Formats: C-alpha cells, sequence, structure tokens
RNA sequence: CCAACUUCUUAGAGGGACAAGUGGCGUUCAGCCACCCGAGAUUGAGCAAUAACAGGUCUGUGAUGCCCUUAGAUGUCCGGGGCUGCACGCGCGCUACACUGACUGGCUCAGCGUGUGCCUACCCUACGCCGGCAGGCGCGGGUAACCCGUUGAACCCCAUUCGUGAUGGGGAUCGGGGAUUGCAAUUAUUCCCCAUGAACGAGGAAUUCCCAGUAAGUGCGGGUCAUAAGCUUGCGUUGAUUAAG
C-alpha cells in the first residue's frame, strides 16, 4: 500500500537510490572525484569508484531526515575516528568541501533548497520520489 | 595539598546554585514595592523590563 | 475525527542505563513501530527477537487489538533495545488493568514473570563514580616500590 | 550488618516502658507512634527505632523482660 | 556594561566577601573584630560589622 | 574471473629497479617501487583506467607500459600538485614524483648539503642522533651501542 | 627606566601575565570562573567563597 | 585395581580446609547405602545435597 | 608452512569441480587449506560455485559464509 | 518450543550425567531465544548454575581485553557454529555442547602451597560446578589458541573442537589437557 | 485562549525499608541463614578520635624567627641560552604484535559539563561561499533548560576488499611541501599532505590493580590553554569469566 521510506531496510535503500542517480545522469559530479581521501580521518581512496552517488544518496537520506543540516553538520554524520599513529585515537570531522559539492549538486538536481534560518531542506519535488523508489525497493525485497 | 609530597588526595568542592522563574501581567509599578517586601540576603531577585 | 470513544490510552515507559522509552499505545488493530519504522526493521538485528519477544510468548492475533508505537531517548544500542522490551511489555499490562479486567492481565503478567522478570520491572544499576586515585571506579594505578 | 546501636536500642527501651498503652505489633502504626511521640531528628534512625520496638513486641508478649 | 553570566556573578561576590572580610580581619583585630556579614540591594548596600568593642571601632 | 588462469603470467615483473611479485593485485603490487605508496598507486591505476581487482602478473605490456609512463611524469596526467613527493624542489623549483634510486638521491642530497654548510639538521645526520627534537636521555637506544 | 625599554617584553597570554589577586603567584593559580587565586590559596578562602565539599 | 568410577551425594559440609580455603570436607553416601560413607575434600562451590562423581573412591582424610 | 598459490592450475580445477560440492560443511577458510590455494579465491570461486547451481547458501554473513553440498536425494 | 536462535528446540536433549542435571540448565524453566540477558549473577553465588550455559558459552568467549564487552559480536560467533556443527553431524546441536561439557570436566586436580611435588600435591576431588566452569574455560580456551595464526574463522574453530570433544578423541584441546589434570593428579593420589 | 494535560524532562516537599513479614538456627539473648512482598533486603562518596612522625612544604603566601646579601647587589628589568642536552639503568603510561582483525562504504545510539574577561588582549560556534586537507572569508546567535545542541562521540552493527606472509598487521624513523598560534616556531609548537616502512610473532625472574554495571574495551568533557594532552580529574557506552573463602 502506501510505503514511506522509514519502514524499509536503509542500507540497501541507499543502494537503491544510488543506482537511480547512476542511470540518472543528471548529478554535477566534480572533476576532482578521484583523488579524494574523503574526510582525512581514513587512509585510502575510498573503495567504489562511483562513491559520489552513494554518498548523494545517503546524504539526501538523512536531508529527509533532518531539516536545516548544513555542510557543518553533514561533516559531523560522515565523520569517523582518526588513529593518531602511536598517540589515542581520537574522533574528527568530516570533509567540507566534498559535503558542500553533493548539496550543491542536489541543488542543480532540484532535491534540496535553502532554509528560512540556515541551512537546507528538501523540496516536496525531493521527497516525491524517493518516497517512489522506496516503494520500489520494498517490493523488490520480495521481488 | 600545597606541595607535592602526598599520596594523591584530592578534595572535591562544588557549589549548586538554584533558579527558579515566575511570571506575572502585573502593572509595572507596583513591583518596586514587591521588591521591597523583605531585604533577604541570600537571594538575587531580576525583574525583566515592561517593554515585554 | 474525534467521533468514537476519545482518547482510550496509556503511555508507559521503561529503562536501561542512560536510557528511556515511552510507548504511546492507543485501541487499534495491531501496528507497532518504534520511532516511525517497524520492529522487525531495527538497527541491531542481532538481538531481532527480544524486542519482538512480547509479541511472541503472547501472541500476535490475540493481542493485536492496540496500536503501540514507541519514541526512546538516551542511552546506546543495547540499552535501547532492552528499553523498548521492557516498556510495550509493560505498555500492553498497564492497558488492560484499565479497560479490560484485570483477570487478564493476571493471565498475562502469569506469562511475563516466570520467563525472565525484567519485562516490567526496572533495571536499578547505574553508572557507579570514577574515584579519584584511579582509572575506573574501583581500579587504581600501578604501585611501584623501587 | 544488622546489629543496632545502643542509641537506638536505649530509646526504644524508653518508649515501651512509657506509652506501651499505645502500642502494638504492627510497625506501620508504631512507627507513626514514634513519630508523634518522640522527637526523632531525621528518618532513618525514626524507623529504626520503630523496627526494635515491635521485636519488642514479641519478646514482652511471652514472659518477664527488662521490662 | 554588558553583564556577566550567572556563575561569575556568584564567584565574583564571594570573592568580593572574602577580600573585605580579610581587611577587616586586618583592620579591626585589636577591637575584637569577629566578622562581617553583607547585603547586596540596587540601592545603597549595607554591610554590617560584628564588633565586641563597638566603643574602638 | 579467471577460472583457471590465462597463457602467460609474470612470476616476477621487471618495472624500474624493483622487481614486483606477480601474486598481489596492481593496487598493492606496485608498492614495492620506493616512491609508489600505497596512497599513489591507486590514484595513478584510476588514471591508467584500469580494473583495480585484477592481479599482478595478467596484465598485458601495454597495460605496464601505461601505469610505468604515468608514474614517471603524473603531473600531466592531472594528478594534482601536493600529491606528488618533490613539491617545489630546493634545487630547480619543480614539482616532480621521484620513484628510483633518484629517490634515494634526492633523499640523501639534502642530507649532505645541510651537512655541507653545516646546518643543525645535517649535524644530527652526520651523528646518529636525532633530527626532529625528540628527547634523547631514555628513548633511541638501541642505535648507538 | 629609560622607559621605551623597561618593561617591554610582551606581558599577554601566557603565564608570564597571570597572577593571583589574592597571593601574588604564576604557579598553579586557577583561572576558571575568573577566580585568579592561587591553589594553594583557593583552599583557605573556599569556604568564604560559597564552595562547599560534599559536606 | 580397575574401580567404578562412582558417583556420591554430599551429607553436612564440614566447612573449609586446606590451608588458602580452598578445599572442603563434605562425607560423601554413595547412592547405594546411606551406611557406607566416607568423609572426602573437594575443592570449588558445593551446595548441600547435590551428587559429584568420584574418580577413585577410598584413599584418605584429613589427620595428622 | 608457507606460501600457497593464486589463479587455479587446471589439475585444481577440475579437483575442486568434482568434490567440493559433495561434502556437508563447505567453507573459505575450508578450501584454503584442504587445497593450496590460499584464499580471496576461495571466497571467489565458492561464490560462483552458488551462481551454477553446484551448492545451497545458508548464512552470508560478513564474518562467515556458510555453504553445504546440494540436496541428493 | 523456544528454539534457541529461532530453530533446534530443546526438549530432545538429555543430560547424561546425574552429577550436571543441577548444573547444566538447558531445559524449559531456563531456555531462552538467544543467549543475551542481563545477568546479575554475581549479587549472591549458586545462581550462575540456573544461567543457561549457551549464555555461559558465549561470555567467556569474549577474554583478551582487545574483545572484551563485545557481547554482540560473540552472540554470533555462537550463532554460526551451532550451524556448522549441525551441518558436520545432524544433531540437535544444544545436545553436542553437553556432551562436551561432560566429557571436558575433569574429575581430579590438586592443591598444596607446600614443597611442590610437581605443580600441586594432594590430589583432591572436584565440585560438580568448577567441573562446568573448566568444562567451558577448556573449550573457549582451546577453540581460541588454535585460530590465532588461522585461516580457519573462530566460528568453525570453535565448532570443530567441542564436536571433536563431544565424541572424545584427544584431539581438542579441551580432552587432550584435561587428562595431564588427572594423570597428574594420579603422579600424586 | 486561534486546545488540554504532566507519562516522558527539570525540580521541591513528603512518602518509602525497618531485618519488618515468614520458616530454620541461636542460652530461643544479641543476631545469623533462608525465602515472600518489594524499585530497593550491604548504592557510592564525604567528614572522621587520642597520642605522635625530627614525614613533606621557608620554590606557592605582606605567615615568620635567625643568618646571609644589599648597588661591580643574591633586588629588578632586558637580549640570548639552559631546564628537552645522551655509552646506560629505573618508574608511571600510549600504540601494538593482527583474520574475534585491518581497510572501504553504509548504518544507527550518549552523559557529565564549559563558554566574550575590573585590571586581562583573547569565548563557544551556527550558516553561507572559497580550498583535495589542515584551514581562509563573509554573515549570524549565545553572558546560556533561550545558542552551539535533539551535543548524529567511538566501539559495536551491516555489506566490501584482504588471506597466515613481519602482509593492506604495526607506524617508529626520515626527506620535501602546505597552513594555523605568536614579539619570535631553529634544538623540528601544533596541524595537514605525499613519500620513507624500524623493532614487534603475546614477553624470563619478578610484580600490580580488581570481585558487579565491577574489571576491561571504547570514545567524550573539565584542568593546564595564544598554541595544545600520550597526563589528570569527571562522564557515558559496551560489558564479563572468577569469588561469598
Ligand atoms: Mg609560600
Ligand atoms: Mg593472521
Amino acid at each position: 500500500p502506501g510505503v514511506t521510506v522509514k519502514d524499509v531496510n536503509q542500507q540497501e535503500f541507499v543502494r537503491a537510490l544510488a543506482a537511480f542517480l547512476k542511470k540518472s545522469g543528471k548529478l554535477k559530479v566534480p572533476e576532482w572525484v578521484d583523488t579524494v581521501k574523503l574526510a582525512k580521518h581514513k587512509e585510502l581512496a575510498p573503495y567504489d569508484e562511483n562513491w559520489f552517488y552513494t554518498r548523494a544518496a545517503s546524504t539526501a537520506r538523512h536531508l529527509y531526515l533532518r531539516g536545516g543540516a548544513g555542510v557543518g553538520s553533514m561533516t559531523k554524520i560522515y565523520g569517523g575516528r582518526q588513529r593518531n599513529g602511536v598517540m589515542p585515537s581520537h574522533f574528527s570531522r568530516g570533509s567540507k568541501s566534498v559535503a558542500r559539492r553533493v548539496l550543491q549538486a542536489l541543488e542543480g538536481l532540484k532535491m534540496v533548497e535553502k532554509d528560512q534560518d540556515g541551512g537546507r531542506k528538501l523540496t516536496p519535488q525531493g521527497q516525491r520520489d524517493l518516497d517512489r523508489i522506496a516503494g520500489q525497493v520494498a517490493a523488490a525485497n520480495k521481488k | 595539598t600545597p606541595c607535592g609530597e602526598g599520596s594523591k588526595t584530592w578534595d572535591r568542592f562544588q557549589m549548586r546554585i538554584h533558579k527558579r522563574l515566575i511570571d506575572l501581567h502585573s502593572p509595572s509599578e507596583i513591583v518596586k514595592q514587591i521588591t521591597s517586601i523583605s531585604i533577604e540576603p541570600g537571594v538575587e531577585v531580576e525583574v525583566t523590563i515592561a517593554d515585554a | 475525527m474525534p467521533s468514537k470513544g476519545p482518547l482510550q490510552s496509556v503511555q508507559v515507559f521503561g529503562r536501561k542505563k542512560t536510557a528511556t522509552a515511552v510507548a504511546h499505545c492507543k485501541r487499534g488493530n495491531g501496528l507497532i513501530k518504534v520511532n516511525g519504522r517497524p520492529l522487525e526493521m531495527i538497527e541491531p538485528r542481532t538481538l531481532q527477537y527480544k524486542l519482538l519477544e512480547p509479541v511472541l510468548l503472547l501472541g500476535k492475533e490475540r493481542f493485536a487489538g492496540v496500536d503501540i508505537r514507541v519514541r526512546v531517548k538516551g542511552g546506546g544500542h543495547v540499552a535501547q533495545i532492552y528499553a523498548i522490551r521492557q516498556s510495550i511489555s509493560k505498555a500492553l499490562v498497564a492497558y488492560y488493568q484499565k479497560y479490560v479486567d484485570e483477570a487478564s492481565k493476571k493471565e498475562i503478567k502469569d506469562i511475563l514473570i516466570q520467563y525472565d522478570r525484567t519485562l516490567l520491572v526496572a533495571d536499578p544499576r547505574r553508572c557507579e563514580s570514577k574515584k579519584f586515585g584511579g582509572p575506573g571506579a574501583r581500579a587504581r594505578y600501578q604501585k611501584s616500590y623501587r | 550488618g544488622r546489629v543496632r546501636t545502643k542509641t537506638v536500642k536505649k530509646a526504644a527501651r524508653v518508649i515501651i516502658e512509657k506509652y506501651y498503652t499505645r502500642l502494638g505489633n504492627d510497625f506501620h502504626t508504631n512507627k507513626r507512634v514514634c513519630e508523634e511521640i518522640a522527637i526523632i531528628p531525621s528518618k532513618k534512625l525514626r524507623n529504626k527505632i520503630a523496627g526494635y520496638v515491635t521485636h519488642l513486641m514479641k519478646r514482652i508478649q511471652r514472659g518477664p523482660v527488662r521490662g | 556594561a554588558v553583564q556577566i553570566s550567572k556563575k561569575r556573578k556568584f564567584v565574583a561576590d564571594g570573592i568580593f566577601k572574602a577580600e573585605l572580610n580579610e581587611f577587616l580581619t586586618r583592620e579591626l583585630a585589636e577591637d575584637g573584630y569577629s566578622g562581617v556579614e553583607v547585603r547586596v540591594t540596587p540601592t545603597r548596600t549595607e554591610i554590617i560589622i560584628l564588633a565586641t568593642r563597638t566603643q574602638n571601632v | 574471473m579467471s577460472l583457471v588462469i590465462p597463457e602467460k603470467f609474470q612470476h616476477i615483473l621487471r618495472v624500474l629497479n624493483t622487481n614486483i611479485d606477480g601474486r598481489r593485485k596492481i593496487a598493492f603490487a606496485i608498492t614495492a617501487i620506493k616512491g609508489v605508496g600505497r596512497r599513489y598507486a591507486h590514484v595513478v591505476l584510476r588514471k591508467a583506467d584500469i580494473d583495480l581487482t585484477k592481479r599482478a602478473g595478467e596484465l598485458t605490456e601495454d597495460e605496464v607500459e601505461r601505469v610505468i609512463t604515468i608514474m614517471q611524469n603524473p603531473r600531466q596526467y592531472k594528478i594534482p600538485d601536493w600529491f606528488l613527493n618533490r613539491q617545489k624542489d630546493v634545487k630547480d623549483g619543480k614539482y616532480s614524483q621521484v620513484l628510483a634510486n633518484g629517490l634515494d638521491n634526492k633523499l640523501r642530497e639534502d642530507l649532505e648539503r645541510l651537512k655541507k654548510i653545516r646546518a643543525h639538521r645535517g649535524l644530527r645526520h652526520f651523528w646518529g642522533l636525532r633530527v626532529r627534537g625528540q628527547h634523547t636521555k631514555t628513548t633511541g637506544r638501541r642505535g648507538r651501542t | 627606566g629609560h622607559q621605551q625599554l623597561y618593561w617591554s617584553h610582551p606581558r599577554k597570554f601566557g603565564q608570564g601575565s597571570r597572577s593571583c589577586r589574592v597571593c601574588s603567584n604564576r604557579h598553579g593559580l586557577i583561572r576558571k570562573y575568573g577566580l585568579n587565586m592561587c591553589r594553594q590559596c583557593f583552599r583557605q578562602y573556599a569556604k568564604d567563597i560559597g564552595f562547599i565539599k560534599l559536606d | 585395581r580397575v574401580q567404578p568410577i562412582k558417583l556420591a551425594r554430599v551429607t553436612k559440609v564440614l566447612g573449609r580446609t586446606g590451608s588458602q580455603g580452598q578445599c572442603t570436607q563434605v562425607r560423601v553416601e554413595f547412592m547405594d547405602d546411606t551406611s557406607r560413607s566416607i568423609i572426602r575434600n573437594v575443592k570449588g562451590p558445593v551446595r548441600e545435597g547435590d551428587v559429584l562423581t568420584l574418580l577413585e573412591s577410598e584413599r584418605e582424610a584429613r589427620r595428622l | 608452512k608457507l606460501n600457497n598459490l593464486v589463479l587455479f592450475d587446471k589439475a585444481t580445477y577440475d579437483k575442486l569441480c568434482k568434490e567440493v560440492p559433495n561434502y556437508k560443511l563447505i567453507t573459505p577458510a575450508v578450501v584454503s587449506e584442504r587445497l593450496k590455494i590460499r584464499g580471496s579465491l576461495a571466497r571467489a570461486a565458492l561464490q560462483e560455485l552458488l551462481s551454477k547451481g553446484l551448492i545451497k547458501l545458508v548464512s552470508k554473513h560478513r564474518a562467515q559464509v556458510i555453504y553445504t553440498r546440494n540436496t541428493k536425494g | 518450543d523456544i528454539k534457541l536462535f529461532g530453530k533446534w528446540s530443546t526438549d530432545d536433549v538429555q543430560i547424561n550425567d546425574i552429577s550436571l542435571q543441577d548444573y547444566i540448565a538447558v531445559k524449559e524453566k531456563y531456555a531462552k531465544y538467544l543467549p543475551h540477558s542481563a545477568g546479575r549473577y554475581a549479587a549472591k553465588r549458586f545462581r550462575k548454575a540456573q544461567c543457561p550455559i549457551v549464555e555461559r558459552l558465549t561470555n567467556s568467549m569474549m577474554m583478551h581485553g582487545r574483545n572484551n564487552g563485545k557481547k554482540l559480536m560473540t552472540v554470533r560467533i555462537v550463532k554460526h557454529a551451532f550451524e556448522i556443527i549441525h551441518l558436520l553431524t545432524g544433531e540437535n546441536p544444544l545436545q553436542v555442547l553437553v556432551n562436551a561439557i561432560i566429557n571436558s570436566g575433569p574429575r581430579e586436580d590438586s592443591t598444596r602451597i607446600g614443597r611442590a611435588g610437581t605443580v600441586r600435591r594432594q590430589a583432591v576431588d572436584v565440585s560438580p560446578l568448577r567441573r562446568v566452569n573448566q568444562a567451558i574455560w577448556l573449550l573457549c580456551t582451546g577453540a581460541r589458541e588454535a585460530a590465532f595464526r588461522n585461516i580457519k574463522t573462530i566460528a568453525e574453530c570453535l565448532a570443530d573442537e567441542l564436536i571433536n570433544a563431544a565424541k572424545g578423541s584427544s584431539n581438542s584441546y579441551a580432552i587432550k589437557k584435561k587428562d595431564e589434570l588427572e594423570r597428574v593428579a594420579k603422579s600424586n593420589r
């Protein structure tokens, strides 16, 4: 029936929504996308070469759940634990200018808008089609 | 300790400050005599501005 | 539309170390979800049976007249699934002493007491502070002599 | 760790010596009487005195205790 | 000017209270000092000594 | 996809002066080169447009040439300027990644340069001492006798 | 003297400028909450401050 | 020579022993008669009334 | 007591496809010590036997993938 | 009836030794869905016997500090290891565990502080809870030291020793080492 | 009044648990051991005697005796240097020696607390726009249950890659570069990037802390603080094996 996104397995909802954005080639992928390392608390490149779609799928889905989220809060949700070598490990922030380039990318895709206060929310155009593929991938659990 | 000699003792001071808050829709002239009910050396009272 | 049976519901909390979960449960038709998402679709899923455990040894079709939904705050991933396990157990337990007889409540508490009492009693143990001479609450730094 | 101090035992003996006409073998009744009839500075030794009173209630209904 | 926070309100008046207690110890020791007690008002503030020989002060 | 093996498989290759193992995979096979780290190796391959999951002895000699050609002068294959070893080198002013015995050339050259003008860094290289301001009262014991 | 460079080193940031209002020391002083008292100094007046211990 | 590995139920526990508080004297009964009962010593936590299994039954108890 | 080999020869691959779908427990930790392959292929080759239809999957956990023999009778 | 980890009901399982029927808690009063419960067992003694052994097998598995509080990580170690067991055997895996509890728990050991013959001298018996404690400690240790430098998973190396210990062959560590306890207890018997 | 209410939250008052009830033991004394009801049948810390130590601290103090020195001053200020110098020995402690892992990507959870100053400059930072990263700007908010912040903490969880190899374990050492603090960064302040890839395979005698939300893992916040934690003092999270002698 009416199935939204909250009642779907959301590790692989991202795997659904990134597969949508790859075939819908309307995403402004930056030119430095293959030399990125993704938030300096990790020491290798991203393993998957088209990582920017599953970052865009993930940064859109949290932005559905959290209004007003800016680039500063998006670095507080993709951050992880930096091992400092011989010193004790610490949490570190995410990467700013890859979270900026993905929010500007969705703005050209018309699934996010700015707000009255600081930050970004998503337009009703935005949620009406990630609930559409939410219904598909919940059907694809059976299919 | 004043000095470094000892067996690593520590005294933990603290100060717990309480604070309460009350609204009134009074005419703002008779709040001066409500302040002037008592001196009460322990408390710290403040009246918000009457411009709402 | 409030036309039939206005606010026939209870709201019952249950607690874990540094956590709570209050289950709002009305009269309805078999609907259970936690922060919006269903009970089998919860995050840990290795502990999947022990948050749908009040469903299991009570009965789905029997006790589906209620529309439990839970909001959870504070704690961690294991303490927040013992919190909702305790809550929705004692939510419909507290629902039957109000709207039907307690003959049924004692009939369902009979299950939930011979089977691991913690489903509707709060686990009392808490953080138990660290002291000023060690790295933890009982332990001390390594004493040396020479 | 149960064992009761000298001031709990002493002050409870002066109740049962003096207000035996008002007491019984219920804890929650005598807990209210010793609140009203003695001046207890805090609640923990209020109901710690009153427990030794009711222990003295079954004790003196049998025979000649220091009574 | 701008007013400072309630945490540093309450350590400012205590270190006000601690400071004049140290001076009025040094002055009134030969005149039986025995403490002070303060009243802050949004007016004239009133400070009372607790001297024994109030004739000498 | 190799259910058995193709017809040619190099046990060891021969790259600049280092013979890389052939049973590794190419993201981690060419890291034996002094100058090709774990990080620089993946970046060269993505500009070489190769599949990262292929093993080492199953590249043809065009691929082996094209990987060596990119990592020799990556400054024109759109690898950025603070990703290389010799950023703004103190003898020539250029940007270069160094990968060979020439890595150890420019490694030792800075030692003997500071040893020549007798800077305090070069004096602690001429001795057996620490350079980066470590203590020495209690550590670094089993370098000296 | 010769006032151009008598006191010319900048007492600014750092423990060359923080001092005890009460004791006049520069070591161990507590700049939390604007106290600026010597830690050895802090114990005396802590009852006069309004800092009780546990009891 | 070859003995049955016999099980035996305990009567009253005779307190700790063993110079570190490690051994408990138990006085087992041999499950076929309560008239046959030897005093022996086990280590570990006991719980009066349970059953423990002797690898070999009659050697020695604590007496100097 | 040291190095095994990746990228199967013919002598192991026909030896794989004859008896490795037969016995009862089958896991990448098994064939990377019962054969002379080292692993990473134990995962790769035993994945694609599930694609053929020679074995059955049970677990599919990130730390432990468990297969078995197929239905005989 | 309750089907520990969703399957493998606990009705067919039978404890053969009468010495351990009061201490292995597999029966229906103490049978749960999965081994995770808020413990409260070292408040008062002798309630760690009506703690179920699947809970005590998954609590004694997180040992060496680097994986010390990771209980949701060892509850899947036992979850898969029952399933490896059911494939090599075809038994209800609760039964093949409680054979290994019988088979690996010792019967004699020794204690002295004085003038040590080999290690300890006066060979004493064992209470029938220490032989459960030294059953699961002997299983969890021997499954662990045999997977420290190994391609074999700790899940399979757990499974492949206790069906090797339930049969009893001195090929698991819990059997080949426990015999050294009873040997050296005979050596000062 | 274009709704009510206090379950959740923050308190305040009073309640509640006393070994009371019930068996057993005990001079049927104190009390102990069991249970039922119960949130709880020993929560955790503070203060803490008499008499002393030739214990420590005159470098914490306009607490102080006596001595020394007092202008070519042991006062004080300023510039540099040292307190970090290393053939070695010892004591706290961090990271490890890997596959119960490391990566890479998903995914969902905290609590204690602190924040712009009399002198005294400098605070916590949202959001936007530049930067591949540290960072750089524009623009707000907060003297605080008003904002950062619903503090999207880490481990754990799920999928990926790696396969018993000193290996993608481990990240010491060392070269080149980019930024921030500052009057000044050299004897590297810190941070960032590439590269370099050392011992180390669970550690002899000896020895330390601990028995329930305990040990331990894991991060977080105070202090120090212009810059800053491998230290300390607090927090939560995950959570036990053994033991009632
Ligand atoms: Mg001094
Ligand atoms: Mg290994």
